[PDB]
């Protein structure tokens, strides 16, 4: 049962605000680290953004930071990044990711799939005027 | 009777018929197999891992306490052969 | 001049008495020795196997007032936990007279019971029932360390493995005297089985917290690795992993020659499966034959991946990546790769850091994800983090006491 | 066509560096924590690193040869496409 | 090669104590034996000291008569009788073990590397 | 004496001489090796041409019955892995006799010197010495060695190790003796390659008693120059471990605080403790007037340098920054000195080191106490008669080729 589904992805002008929604199936948000990471048109992975959500602890790719956040709701079991101020190079697949809370913390910021016990199938980001 | 041991392979063998070898400790690791026949032949504790095959047969051969993990050799390439206390792990099926 | 009045311990083929007071020791039937460490003895009840140590009168206990302690090792397999589910109290160590005046160390299913009782019949027991094992047991074919204090102005205390588990008050007991003879012997088991005994001490005062503690850390060889059981950790042995912080997980095998650790241990009734997963073999670095086959703190040695009885491939990190952590991979190839491991120990738990012949740390060996990993993070968050376990590691033998079909 | 440097002995924090296409002849670090710090495509030359602590620091395609470093912090991971020549590693500040 | 010393407790002023002090690794034949005490404020302070082989005990003028030096018969745990305590007396205490081969010298404000082996330390408090 | 000497060998002027006045002839023949340190030193081998013939003069070739006779020098033998050499032959290294085997030999077997005197009739008698495998140190393996053999033709023939007799068996069932015209040093019949050293060869036509031989073993090599553990010249300039010998089975290891510690247990290859284990040092002189050579001798003022790597050497001083009577001493990762030298000493084989200020005061004898590596005054008082009077000698151990430890 265990699945993430992400949507919420589209094409918004530059400066705008988009929402993407990961539900997840199968684990709770308390036994998980909680991340998006995008891919770029042929780049290697690149973490943009994780939770802690037992310690409500949030971490931001030095970019990333004050513009996007990241939160969770154990009550509707769904991840969200809420986006903002969007930038012509955020343009990528956003995937949201699962990594087992009691492994190693460390935050690589070019994953690879070993990275993370979960993966989503990906929702398109595009920006462009 | 013409006995190899103690060796390992990891490069692929093409349109070859091997006949009467006795291998002692074989390891077949990322083999690809083309067109390859093994006829009257012993193996005898050996070890086959990432092997893919195609147009491959085992004719008249014996293996003993043989591993084949992460193969695809199938049960119709063993033509009149013996199997003794072999084991298929994690085959190549999809 | 010690507070040791009674050491049973191994030499030149018997067990001697090494406090100084000259108690006699002597073994009849067939009584098992263990290889690896002769201080250790099992009897049996299927044949005459027995160990009786003739006290010498000089500690012969015969006072109303004088405190004293005892402290030994047990090891007690279940086989199945099916053949030893029955209620039946049976005694293993017998030091009471003919009037049933003393004390006594008796068994039950996975309950341990002290028994002391004085010349007129008053008696007092303690006891521990570890229970069954629930994912992992701490007592199940382990050995436990059992420590007995006896204040005659206050209580009787029983610790296990240090912890102080139960205690209840000795006042209404007068003079008790012990019997001439410690008798270690399975008396009255409904079932055939055997014991394992260790370390057996009496002493003549009444230990507090620290001394057990001390006893407990540093009767078995600090120097020397455990195995799972609490044996000494043997080189070029087959063992399966388990993972301190994830003891309801196995390590498998993948076919990227990585290894995963997102495999849940099936279970039989609570108990999880022990001999699921990898096996794996220590191996020595630098081999001389004056060298045992003991795995020793600071121990250069090799991690071998056991795909068949003879197919031995090496565990190395994976340097070849951005990543700090490195994946554990099989080498088919056989191919060390320059590394090496370092083994060491925090009380029975084991750690493995992966590093390069050069010396270069490459890290412990952890996971992250659902991936076995070398990581460095460890070094600095061995005790106090959420996840310091996850660098701890026990090696689990094959054995007749703990048997799962 | 690398910048030499020889017999130099350096003994401060170093912040915020890059330093491309060097060659360290001889050089000691004692007592240093790099911060942010990058050495690219540099040589070094019998040198000596004693008591070094390390953060967000790298070398990436780097030469060392007969170079010691003792009680350091400088883990596998710092070393990006680099080769060590007869160069050990002695009592590492952890493990 | 551990010491582990106990026996500290709480008292009054003229009450009596016996610190213990058991090892492991060595015996006292290749090592003289000692106590330290460290009191809130102060450094380091040796206490007493003991030679097996011999029957040479040695102490510090503030403490001979009140405190005696002891080791078994096993020549493996370290006894000091404490009788007749002062408030002063208060201090964590450990047990040290110097090679007896090394410079023979007892500093009265020793360091850590004045001996081989030190403990974990007991608290003997002396309260009114 | 030298009223006695019928034979010396001796270097001068690019080869060997005979300076006894009797005019004996020495000639290399092949690849001998001539020790840069000590010229009088030389190696034979046995894999190829390497061999020294002396020639006696007509008048000194001993052929007499009643004559006694003496004959002196050292022989260093080494064992390598120690392996190679386990094996039961006795190999001649020195032959003294005729076709028809008339005079005296020495020869050598595994870890054993044996002395072999024969006659003319063909009655031989033979001495040994066997000193075994390392035991914690050997003091012979690897080491110059003594060997002194008297004969006294109406008693017994004696042979002395370093002084001190270990073998006496009597010679009186002996007639006449016709020693060889030639001495060959050569190494014969031996099952492996290998070679050997031999220095300050003599022959005495007189029984030398204890005292002489004694005098012999202390003045033959310099009581000036500083000894290492092989009992070579102790050198500046020179890579070398250290050896406490008070604490053989320990070793010197440097702490991240850059301090010293013998507390490090030595391992063993079968007994045999290893030699390679610990730090190593460097003796540097402190007034290099240039024109001085690189032996260290008694009173040199010196630098003692840590060598953390080939290139990278620190100065070894003493913390003076402390209430303690002893002062540890460290390692100056700076290069400073802190305003102190080294004054080297000796007692025979055992090299002392006085760690002292610059304005001339005492700082200490390098020792130990408990498990840390000092500088104690406390030696100054204390250096013949204590238990623990010999924590302030120290041997140099140099890593090489005839000592083999993996
Ligand atoms: C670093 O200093 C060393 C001295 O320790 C220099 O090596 C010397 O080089 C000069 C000139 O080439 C020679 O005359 C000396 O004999 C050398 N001394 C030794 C001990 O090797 C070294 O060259 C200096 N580094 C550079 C290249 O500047
Ligand atoms: C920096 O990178 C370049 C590119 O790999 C390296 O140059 C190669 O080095 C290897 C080993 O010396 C040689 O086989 C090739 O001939 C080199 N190729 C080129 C393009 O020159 C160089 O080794 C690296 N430098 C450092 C300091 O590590
Ligand atoms: C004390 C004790 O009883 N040891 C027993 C051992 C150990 O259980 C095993 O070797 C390692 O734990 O196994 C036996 O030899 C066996 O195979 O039947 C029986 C023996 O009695
Ligand atoms: C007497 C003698 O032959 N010495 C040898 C020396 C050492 O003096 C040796 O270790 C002594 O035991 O090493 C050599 O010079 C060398 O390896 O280059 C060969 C030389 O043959
Ligand atoms: C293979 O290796 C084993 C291990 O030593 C050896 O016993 C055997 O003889 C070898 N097989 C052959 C025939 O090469
Ligand atoms: C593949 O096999 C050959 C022959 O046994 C061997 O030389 C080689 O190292 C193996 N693996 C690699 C590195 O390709
Ligand atoms: C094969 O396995 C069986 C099953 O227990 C066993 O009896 C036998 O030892 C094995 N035979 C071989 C060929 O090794
Ligand atoms: C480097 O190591 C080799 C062997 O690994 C050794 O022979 C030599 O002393 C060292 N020097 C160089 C630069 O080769």
């Amino acid at each position: 049962q265990l699945q993430l589904v992400e949507t919420g992805g589209g094409l918004v002008k530059p400066g705008g605000s988009l929402r993407l929604s990961c539900v997840v199936s199968g684990f709770t948000f308390d036994d998980y680290r909680m991340a998006w990471v995008r891919q770029a048109p042929g780049k290697e992975l690149e973490w943009v953004s994780s939770i802690d959500s037992w310690s409500i602890n949030t971490y931001y790719e030095d970019s990333v930071k004050g513009r996007f956040t990241i939160s969770t709701d154990n009550a509707k079991n769904t991840l969200y990044l809420q986006m903002s101020s969007l930038k012509p190079e955020d343009t990528a697949v956003y995937y949201c990711a699962a990594e087992d809370r009691l492994g190693v913390p460390t935050i690589n910021a070019h994953p690879s799939k070993y990275d993370y016990n979960y993966w989503g199938q990906g929702t398109q980001v595009t920006v462009s005027s | 009777r013409d006995k190899y041991a103690n060796f390992t392979i990891n490069f692929t063998m093409e349109n070859q018929i091997h006949t009467g070898m006795e291998y002692d400790n074989g390891r077949f690791i990322g083999v690809k197999f083309k067109s390859v026949t093994f006829k009257d032949s012993v193996f005898k504790e050996c070890y086959f891992e990432d092997v893919t095959s195609s147009n491959t047969f085992f004719r008249n051969c014996t293996f003993i306490n043989t591993v084949f993990y992460n193969t695809d050799l199938f049960e119709y390439k063993f033509v009149n052969s013996r199997l003794i206390n072999s084991t298929f792990l994690h085959n190549k099926e999809g | 001049k010690s507070s040791s009045v009674l050491n049973m311990r191994y030499k030149n083929d018997k067990y001697v008495d090494t406090s100084g007071y000259d108690s006699n020791i002597n073994i009849n039937g067939d009584v098992y020795k263990y290889p690896t460490n002769k201080n250790q003895f099992g009897i049996y009840n299927d044949k005459l196997s027995e160990v009786n140590i003739s006290q010498n009168d000089y500690i012969i206990y015969d006072n109303k007032y004088k405190n004293f302690s005892i402290s030994f090792w047990v090891r007690i397999p279940n086989y199945d936990n099916k053949i030893v589910n029955v209620n039946n109290e049976y005694t293993i160590i017998n030091c009471m007279r003919d009037n049933n005046s003393g004390w006594k160390v008796s068994l039950n299913h996975n309950e341990i019971i002290w028994t002391l009782q004085d010349n007129a019949g008053i008696n007092q027991k303690l006891a521990f029932n570890y229970g069954n094992a629930n994912g992992i047991s701490d007592y199940i074919n382990k050995w436990i360390f059992v420590t007995i204090t006896n204040d005659r102005l206050g209580d009787s205390k029983l610790y296990i493995n240090g912890n102080l588990i139960d205690q209840k008050s000795i006042l209404n007991l007068g003079n008790i005297h012990v019997s001439d003879n410690i008798l270690f012997k399975i008396v009255n088991c409904s079932y055939t089985r055997y014991i394992g005994i260790r370390y057996f001490n009496i002493f003549d005062k009444e230990l507090d917290e620290t001394e057990i503690q001390t006893l407990y850390s540093n009767e078995p060889n600090t120097n020397i690795l455990k195995d799972f059981w609490g044996n000494y950790l043997l080189y070029d042995k087959e063992y399966y992993l388990l993972n301190v912080l994830k003891p309801n997980n196995f390590i498998d095998r993948r076919k990227d020659s990585t290894l995963s650790i997102n495999n849940i241990r099936s279970t039989i009734l609570l108990a999880n499966r022990l001999y699921s997963g990898i096996k794996v073999k220590i191996q020595r670095v630098n081999n001389s034959s004056t060298n045992d086959n003991l795995v020793r703190k600071n121990d250069q040695v090799y991690i071998n991946f056991v795909a068949s009885k003879t197919h031995l491939f090496p565990l190395y990190a994976d340097t070849a990546t951005t990543n700090k952590e490195k994946t554990i991979k099989i080498s088919s190839s056989g191919n060390r790769f320059n590394q090496v491991v370092v083994m060491n120990s925090v009380g029975n738990n084991c750690t493995m850091n992966f590093k390069n012949n050069n010396g270069n740390n490459i890290g412990l060996l952890g996971f992250k994800a659902d991936t076995v990993v070398a990581s460095t993070w460890y070094y600095t968050h061995m005790r106090d983090h959420t996840n310091s376990n996850g660098c701890f590691w026990n090696f689990i033998s094959e054995e007749h006491g703990w048997q799962e079909k």
